[PDB]
């Protein structure tokens, strides 16, 4: 989608904000909604992809303003309603309950042991994206392609500042994950991933650094075939 | 930013607050979710993973050269040599700064960073001030934010990471550090030196 959130050469969003120190978690809220991705991921809320998108689909204003963590709270949120898990009349009864009554415990609840293996296991042995394909790649190092024009209104991974750009494919990784549709609830329907370099010049214009690529990541349906 | 629409954050933090506890006991409901849950992910992004992971992979590379090739050509197995590997780093490709090529890593569309090797990103690099510029002035970002000069014949490749492919920066190894131990090469080795948005430490 062409959402705000898609920023790469986007002017005017001002100066770096980098404290000389911060910890990891500014605030015990932010611990919560970390931690919230694994329980959702294994109840079926949402995948990697999915949750992106959900993101992407932000009030552009709250998206740019508000804490980075506040960004996976209305992710969560998206999916539970889109799932039927979360009632949203239900959620805004507790959320003025907490209000009201902010030192109010949580739940009774079992420490059920299998959700922190389950996060033991995710952390450590990870949820690789790759995948096996019946075909070779189509496109090989030092093939001259051009990225697509296509605009999805869904999940992509389509930066508005490489689209309709030609560049060089330096690596082919293997076949992975499709974002464009795991993203919008259509499977992984794995393809071929390549990193693909475009000048700086061919991005920008004459503003560009003769002296500067960007490495930008293209699956197979995102390139086609300029030069071999 | 001045923005004249925006609460204070004092107002946004205990909005938040209510509506974080609110979702979060409403999952423990569900069953799907437990503090002791939360407890664990915090104990270990805060203390068992992190830029020391990092680090010890350079100093390796910087005194192997034998598991240097092996880095560079299929991070995630080398890495794993060391016990370091996971969440978000399934497909590490390492990047070697030299005296011709500068690497510095973003994620213009949504915050990837791979965590095994460096925990966490730091709230600057999630942020859409860095996100937006260094695709397009990396040189001058670099230079006006974090005091690093890369002249301007030297080439800089900015890696967009719109993928599972995560991307770590070699650093150069500093000069004047010859013979050092690896636990004092270690001490030269930032998070900011893996992202690329400085050198490791001189001296």
């Amino acid at each position: 989608m062409n959402g705000v959130y898609d920023v790469g050469g986007t002017d005017g969003l001002g100066p770096i904000n980098r404290p000389a120190d911060e910890p990891v978690f500014r605030a015990e809220w932010e611990k919560v909604a970390f931690a919230m991705f694994p329980a959702t991921f294994r109840a079926g809320f949402m995948g990697l992809d999915e949750f992106r998108f959900g993101i992407e689909q932000m009030n552009p204003a709250e998206y740019l303003e508000s804490p980075y963590y506040w960004h996976w709270i209305r992710t969560y949120i998206h999916h539970g309603v889109r799932t039927g898990k979360i009632d949203l009349e239900e959620l805004e009864r507790r959320t003025q309950y907490y209000r009201e009554n902010p030192d109010a415990p949580l739940p009774e609840h079992e420490q059920k042991p299998e959700l922190i293996e389950f996060v033991n296991q995710a952390v450590y042995g990870g949820l690789p994206a790759s995948r096996e394909v019946d075909r070779p790649p189509k496109f090989k190092e030092g093939d001259v392609v051009r990225f697509s024009t296509a605009s999805p209104k869904g999940h992509a991974k389509r930066a508005r500042y490489v689209r309709g750009k030609t560049g060089t494919v330096v690596k082919h990784h293997g076949a992975y994950i499709y974002p464009d549709t795991a993203g919008n609830g259509l499977g992984e329907c794995p393809e071929h991933l390549y990193t693909v370099r475009f000048t700086a010049q061919e991005l920008w214009g004459p503003e560009g650094d003769p002296n500067s690529s960007v490495y930008y990541d293209c699956w197979e349906p995102y390139i086609e075939l300029v030069d071999t | 930013t001045e923005n004249i629409l925006r609460k204070s954050d004092e107002e946004i933090q205990k909005e938040i607050t209510a509506r974080v506890k609110a979702l979060e006991s409403m999952l423990i409901e569900q069953g799907i979710l437990t503090t002791s849950m939360i407890d664990r992910m915090a104990e270990i992004y805060e203390n068992e993973v992190g830029p020391h992971l990092g680090a010890k992979v350079v100093v390796k590379a910087w005194t192997d050269p034998e598991f240097k090739k092996r880095l560079l050509a299929d991070g995630t197995e080398a890495c794993k040599e060391l016990g370091i590997g996971g969440l978000q780093g399934e497909d590490m490709m390492w990047v070697e700064n030299t005296d011709e090529v500068h690497h510095v890593v973003v994620c213009t569309l949504c915050s990837c960073y791979p965590w095994p090797v460096l925990g966490l990103p730091p709230n600057w690099f999630k942020e859409p001030q860095y996100r937006s510029r260094v695709v397009r002035e990396p040189r001058q970002l670099l230079k006006e934010e974090f005091g690093f000069e890369v002249p301007p014949s030297k080439e800089i490749k900015v890696w967009d990471s719109s993928s599972e492919m995560r991307f770590v920066v070699l650093p150069q190894r500093p000069a004047g550090t010859d013979g050092w131990s690896e636990e004092e090469l270690a001490t030269l080795v930032t998070r900011e030196s893996m992202i690329g948005v400085e050198p490791a430490k001189a001296v």
